[PDB]
């Protein structure tokens, strides 16, 4: 997403207008579907994924990723600090 | 926070099992690993003397 | 940690994301209302930590050093739930914060409004603030033992009287992968000289000097021995064979940069 | 060497005026408002 | 007689709870000693189970930091003494033990009533000193485990004060690699010296580490997961053939016919050249064959256009 | 696609690495250099 | 109750020479044979399932080696299925057969 | 009757044709054996390591088990045999296929039934058994032989279990002659069946016509003594690794069994020791047999299958080094390691029977950890558990 | 609840000489995953047998120069191309391979006459380019050793040019640990990542590394057959001056120093 964030800014004129537009569109998304952007899917990330997909490229929705190797529901991935 | 007597303060960031800590030529793993970069900037060579003499004292059973 | 990530303890993360965790419990019907969720959080059910883990995912937080120093004294990172009861921080950003590890405590704030979360992710993240506005120089330059390790890698072969006891009066590797592989198999040392068959163009930065010695064979092939590389040209042909005299350390450092670029390009596959 | 254990973990927020300057430098007006709200 | 021999070059019994043993392994080809040395180093230090007291239960004391009249040591002193004793046992599970005695006198490890599974190593270890004729009874829990006991609160039970047990029985280990000086294949000599707390001799620890190491690399020699058919519930079948047989009988009763993922190209009466090429292309199942295309088959080395035609009609008859 | 870097052969130090980061930012952008720094950080820590 | 009963060769002759009302299952086993111990566990619950409707008998081939050779027991574990009616032929199964097949062998086909 | 020269598509390693039956878990016989064991460890580990009262080792398993074992070693193994078109036959056929064993040489019969041969129980004089209907893996016909598989295969493998039926014997001889005519090395693992251990004279006559056709023969130490008439003089189940119990017989004792075609004779004492005999060289390689064994795997049949699989693997890859002492030492050592691994894998797969104080085919097993788990000894009347003050019986100190 | 099982999660073949494979092993107790990953990485890198060309004899070519007529590539470059040839084999000892070719054309790995047990992984690898119609016979030396092994014999010097061949069939290997907690159930997941040069699939390299590791620790289980008074000094005990000086010269001060070296004893034994 970091590369995608910069890629959007490359075609932008003012980075302060870009974030305002992203925030405005993200607020629009959450108002329509309140019970979607709470957990694994974030409103802002969905906007960024859509804006990249609008350019003609392919990204997962809201950049959300699961853990295919998660053993059980109660097992949460401990991070090796 | 752990510290020596030569102003070599230190925060503990990692705790490792004994089998992956660096070990001496007698097989004993070290208990704590310090950054050598602290000495040149802080200029406290007394810990270098105390470190080496502490090893000699424990082996010779001396204080 | 990554440059843009920070580790938060469970007891600190739950305090900051109290409201968002409650929202997740109500959203997924685990808790009927606010009162059940708050009691459930105090119960510390295993589901609460799972909800907290997904809640922080994608929600940046602001890390602030109370004795603030620079514009980087407050910065945004993507929090990840980490073990222990302490805040793990990236070594590079600890220089932007001047975060000495003889004792330091940071204040962390969680943006709430969607506008605040937008600008935290898009304006204050470490991957977009790499140049100091004072003159335009990088801020996340490797330092301390990071710089020591790179210095040792690029500290090449011993030269001259430091390499040979007497006046004279080395392995050839077809590609960098074999040189790295031979180093792993303890066949050569990090600083041991070696010849690398160079397939690209002339790329190494050496002092512009004429060849030390040119071995011109009578059949048209002539070898040009430079201070750092050997070039095999011919009169009959235009083969232009290049062999670089270098170490594994230089190869490892060059390969690390090249792999980082290719790895980043493949991950951000705009071609597909 | 002889290594001691210190008392900080045994014995034991406000955003200052300088953090406002840093936030203004980033131009995060909504974040800056969120601090003072 | 063996070309590669090992021997215990020195065994010592410095104390009741400090056994030293040095072992040699020669001759090893270059790089094997380094591989064996580190793996033995990590297995000995953190892959050998030990048994020791995990928690002790008193009766009439309010907490583990009080004083018992007639005992020269505080209750916390007793727990550290209990944490220091060494036990040996080849069995797992939590077991009970008793120190029900009366004084005055010295309470030692020999005074512990142990289950037949576990045995005391050093019976002379001091535990407590009784100065007046009191009746002291302590309930013990003995467990065999890896690493060290978790140093967290588990005293929700009937005042069984937990003991921070350290299960690792190998005090220290070291290994040295010496050149054999053969000059023809670069042979090497490996030395291994092991220090144990007496719960097992260094020779036993050398064998136990080797057996534990084998059990760590033997899973990769098992069949890959999800190779045989299963009811996706047991996940552990003693006879891998039976769960598939239970599928066929249910399939035959319902008359639903076997799926394509379980029909292999061996049963298809293909020409030998066709069969060999498909096997070379890692195509074993009929379902895998169907998922390919004619162009995907022509690109194979010994496969021609005429062959895909005769291959199809063979499938058509089926 | 092969990256047209420069094969630094002599040595890199505090000033040399600082110049390299400046050139990488001005050529690849901050997103690339942020990843390069992490790889460099790991490489420096590992070899130290 | 009902279980697999240890019988010798002469304990099996009168069984097959005499009357058989329910099918008789002969288990040629040996204590050293690994799969035969597994084969026993199937017969332990097969006897429970068929209760008094069938009879399970184990024969040790280590002791009755001469008798097993006459039965042409080519290895272990080997099961002999004897029909209650002497007119029908017997069934010899070699290998660790599944439990389900033993069901259909004794209810029908014999 | 031949076909096109298709040798260009034969891929390394060379194919091996494991001819015989495809029994599920079926041992031919079992003879008392001596295991190279550390008995001091056994004494201290008796409560956690299961050891049989009498150590009896089976020579191996069926021919299909060798094919499965050979495939798991990376070799290319094809099983030639017959299976019924029933639930068991298809289950066994699937089992071979999923184990990377080629089954294009397996003939599927709808008339026959897998491992359910009908028997006629005579009860007039002394009760006998005659085979009215041979089982599915006993009705293979000379026409049902995949010659193309034999053309590709560079080694033919078979066991004595294929000679117990006349129809099988004729086909088994036919397959060997074709393989011999095609230049395939004949491997003959004896694995003497249970009936053959009596009346040695008939056993020799049974296998004499096929003994001379095998280039490589693998027999156990017990089988070699039985064929040579040697009486077992060493003790059994004695806590010592006496050299008498592991004796390398001299080539003179092996000579009566030798013949012109024979190139290597392998005498295996389990994974403890393997002896190899050639025209010029002879020797033995020591191994280990203190592998984890459970009552479900006490027969050591997996070691037998693993050992021959390793022998086949080494001989096929280097067919020109068969008469090489250095290579035979490595081959025998490699076979030992394969046998050790297979027996180790089997113990983990099958586990242990449950202790003595939910399954389609009733089979109850526990893992090694559960077998080594001790009883808590928490009985209120037990001496290891706290009792009320009435019956404390406080022991007096010194 | 689960048993220790392994599975291949990723498998890519984006070359004829570059195979990729990722494998998962789980569940593992704390500390075991690091031990398995470390040992497996060592086995993969050096303990796996690899086959490659070690020597090259230029038959019928007495030129002994850096270049020969009819071949664009130099002699040194031909050796470099030979060193890149990827081979898979089960050979024991050493064999000989021959490259006798026609005039103009491209010499590839397909043109190598191979000993029976060896194979060419990629026959498209370029050896040399032929321009003039001249035959060329090359005498190769195929050997199969481990990565960590070293060889000193190099056929002395008989116009055979040695090839410094690296015997790694596994180009790279790496392991990663994922730890999952359930309050008190700390299980570890081990990821093994293997890159091979096509001489063996990453799944095969996983098995060979496991078997080679086991073969290393089997010998530790082998058994063999059976066959049936500093505080007392030499000054105190009355000794002749001749003997006293001799002992003192050899730093034999106490009695322990005397017994550690081997009418002196007659007088000493009584005291
Ligand atoms: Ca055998």
């Amino acid at each position: 997403m970091t590369m995608d964030i910069e890629r959007l800014l490359l075609s932008e004129d003012n980075r302060f207008e870009f974030v305002n537009s992203v925030a405005a569109e993200a607020t629009e998304y959450v108002e329509k579907n309140r019970d979607e952007y709470g957990g694994t899917k974030k409103a802002i990330f969905h906007v960024l994924s859509n804006r990249v997909n609008d350019l003609g490229f392919d990204r997962p929705e809201a950049y959300a990723e699961s853990d295919p190797y998660k053993p059980g529901p109660g097992y949460l991935k401990e991070y090796y600090t | 926070k752990v510290a020596g007597r030569h102003g070599n303060k230190g925060i503990i960031s990692k705790i490792l099992p004994r089998q992956d800590m660096p070990y001496l030529q007698d097989g004993r793993p070290v208990d704590m690993v310090f950054n050598p970069l602290g000495v040149p900037s802080r200029m406290n060579v007394g810990q270098i003397f105390e470190c080496s003499l502490g090893l000699a004292g424990s082996l010779l059973d001396r204080h | 940690l990554s440059l843009h990530r920070c580790g938060l303890p469970r007891e600190i993360a739950i305090e900051l994301f109290q409201t968002f965790v409650i929202r997740g419990l109500i959203r997924q019907h685990l808790a009927s209302n606010i009162g059940v969720a708050k009691s459930q959080i105090r119960e510390k059910k295993p589901i609460v930590w799972e909800i907290l883990q997904e809640v922080m995912q994608g929600h940046p937080v602001l890390l602030n050093r109370a004795p603030t120093l620079h514009r980087l004294g407050i910065q945004s990172f993507q929090p990840i739930l980490v073990e222990g009861r302490t805040i793990c921080l990236h070594p590079l950003v600890c220089k932007g914060f001047n975060a000495d590890f003889d004792g330091d405590q940071m204040a962390v704030h969680v943006p709430l409004s969607l506008e605040a979360q937008a600008e935290a992710r898009l304006l204050m993240f470490s991957h977009m603030n790499l140049l100091s506005p004072a003159i335009g120089d990088p801020i996340s330059v490797p330092t301390q033992d990071m710089l020591i390790g790179l210095y040792v890698l690029t500290s090449g072969t011993r030269r001259g009287i430091c390499a040979n006891r007497y006046n004279p009066c080395e392995p050839f590797f077809c590609n960098s992968y074999d040189a790295i592989g031979a180093y792993r198999q303890k066949r050569i040392n990090l600083d041991s000289p070696l010849w690398l068959r160079w397939q690209l163009d002339q790329r190494v930065i050496a002092s512009k000097e004429v060849p030390i010695e040119v071995h011109y064979e009578s059949f048209g092939n002539y070898h040009e021995i430079y201070a750092h590389y050997l070039i095999v040209r011919s009169v009959k042909k235009e083969t232009l064979y290049i062999y670089i005299r270098t170490t594994v350390g230089h190869i490892s450092f060059y390969r690390e940069i090249e792999e980082a670029i290719q790895g980043f390009s493949q991950a951000c596959s705009y071609d597909t | 060497p002889y290594i001691l254990k210190l008392i900080h973990q045994v014995d034991d927020q406000r955003v200052g005026e300088m953090e406002v300057w840093a936030l203004e430098g980033f131009g995060v007006a909504h974040i800056l408002q969120e601090m003072l709200t | 007689t063996r070309t590669l021999q090992w021997k215990c070059v020195e065994s010592r019994r410095d104390s009741k709870r400090l056994y030293y043993g040095r072992f040699i392994l020669s001759p090893l080809m270059k790089g094997q000693a380094d591989t064996i040395g580190i793996a033995m180093r990590r297995a000995l230090l953190g892959e050998i189970e030990g048994t020791c007291i995990t928690r002790a239960k008193f009766e009439n004391i309010p907490h583990d930091y009080s004083n018992i009249v007639g005992i020269q040591e505080s209750v916390h002193e007793i727990l550290m003494n209990l944490n220091e004793i060494v036990l040996k046992s080849n069995l797992y599970g939590t077991r009970n033990a008793l120190i029900c005695v009366q004084g005055p006198g010295y309470i030692t490890a020999r005074d512990i009533i142990l289950p037949p599974s576990v045995e005391i190593v050093d019976n002379t270890q001091h535990i407590a000193t009784l100065t007046e004729p009191i009746n002291l009874c302590i309930g013990l829990k003995i467990e065999r485990n890896r690493g060290y006991s978790l140093k967290m609160s588990n005293n929700f039970e009937d005042r069984s004060y937990p003991i921070d047990a350290v299960f690792m029985p190998v005090q220290n280990a070291n290994h040295s690699i010496h050149s054999y000086g053969n000059g023809n294949e670069k042979q090497e000599i490996l030395f291994i010296e092991i220090w144990t707390n007496g719960s097992l001799t260094p020779k036993e620890a050398l064998h136990e580490a080797s057996r534990n190491l084998i059990n760590l690399f033997i899973p990769f020699l098992h069949v890959e997961e999800e190779t045989f058919y299963l009811e996706n519930n047991q996940h552990q079948v003693t006879l891998p053939l039976f769960p598939f047989h239970n599928k066929l009988v249910n399939l035959r009763q319902k008359k639903k016919e076997l799926a394509f993922q379980y029909i292999f190209i061996d049963q298809l009466e293909l020409p030998p050249r066709i069969y060999n090429c498909l096997k070379k292309s890692n195509i074993h199942t009929l379902l895998d064959l169907l998922n390919n295309s004619q162009e995907d088959l022509i690109k194979m080395e010994h496969f021609h256009i005429e062959d895909v035609k005769k291959l199809l009609d063979i499938l058509e008859k089926k | 696609e092969r990256a047209n870097l420069v094969f630094h052969n002599k040595v890199i130090d505090g000033t040399a690495i600082k110049r390299l980061i400046s050139r990488l930012i001005d050529h690849f952008g901050m997103a690339y250099t942020s990843h390069i720094l992490d790889q460099v950080k790991t490489l420096g820590f590992q070899q130290a | 109750d009902y279980l697999v009963r240890k019988l010798s060769a002469q304990e099996l002759q009168d069984l097959v020479k005499g009357e058989r009302k329910v099918p008789l299952i002969v288990d040629f086993y040996a204590t050293w044979c690994g799969p035969c111990i597994l084969m026993a566990q199937e017969l332990e619950m097969l006897a429970v399932e068929y209760e008094s409707n069938a009879m399970i008998v184990k024969v040790d081939t280590d002791d009755e080696y001469e008798f097993a050779r006459d039965m042409q027991v080519r290895g272990l574990p080997t099961l002999f299925f004897i029909s209650p009616d002497p007119s029908k032929d017997a069934i010899r199964t070699e290998g660790l057969i599944p439990l389900q097949m033993m069901r259909d062998i004794i209810d029908n086909d014999m | 009757h031949e076909s096109e020269d298709i040798s260009h598509t034969y891929g390394w390693p060379p194919l091996v044709c494991c001819f015989g039956s495809a029994q599920h878990a079926f041992v031919p016989s079992g003879r008392p054996a001596n295991r190279l064991l550390d008995y001091e460890r056994q004494e201290r580990m008796k409560d956690a390591v299961w050891a049989p009262e009498k150590y009896i080792r089976a020579p191996g398993g069926c021919a299909g088990g060798v094919a499965i074992a050979l495939a798991s070693l990376g070799g290319k193994a094809a099983f030639m045999g017959k299976l019924g078109d029933d639930d068991f036959g298809q289950a066994m056929l699937y089992y071979l296929n999923v184990c990377q064993v080629q089954t294009r040489s397996v003939k599927i019969d709808s008339k026959r039934v897998t491992a359910c041969s009908t028997m006629k129980i005579s009860k007039r004089g002394r009760l006998k058994s005659t085979c009215v209907k041979p089982c599915a893996e006993d009705s293979l016909s000379k026409s049902e032989i995949n010659v193309d598989v034999l053309k590709e295969a560079k080694m033919f493998y078979f066991t004595t279990h294929s000679l117990l039926d006349k129809k099988m014997m004729s086909t088994t001889l036919q397959a060997i002659k074709i393989s011999k005519q095609l230049g395939n090395v004949i491997f003959y693992d004896l694995n003497l069946p249970l009936p053959l251990w009596q009346s040695l004279e008939e056993t020799k006559s049974l296998i004499q016509e096929v003994w001379d056709l095998a280039d490589v023969i693998e027999v156990t130490k017990q089988e070699l003594e039985f064929l040579c008439g040697i009486e077992p003089t060493e003790e059994f189940d004695t806590k010592n690794n006496d050299s008498s119990k592991f004796v390398h017989y001299e080539p003179e004792t092996v000579e009566p069994l030798w013949h012109e075609n024979l190139k290597i004779l392998f005498v295996t004492n389990g994974t403890s020791k393997i002896h190899y005999y050639t025209k010029e060289h002879n020797g033995a390689v020591l191994g280990m047999e203190d592998v984890p064994i459970t009552p479900f795997t006490r027969d050591m049949s997996a070691s037998g299958d693993g050992i021959v699989a390793g022998l086949i693997r080494m001989l096929t890859v280097q067919p020109d080094l068969m008469n090489d002492k250095g290579y035979l030492e490595r081959t025998a050592r490699y076979a030992i390691e394969c046998g050790v691994v297979d027996q180790w894998l089997l113990a983990q797969t099958r586990g242990y029977p449950p202790k003595d104080d939910s399954d389609p085919n009733g089979i109850r097993s526990i893992t090694e950890r559960e077998y080594r788990t001790s009883k808590p000894y928490d009985e209120p009347d037990g001496p290891y558990v706290m009792k009320p003050v009435e019956e404390r019986e406080y022991r007096k100190l010194e």
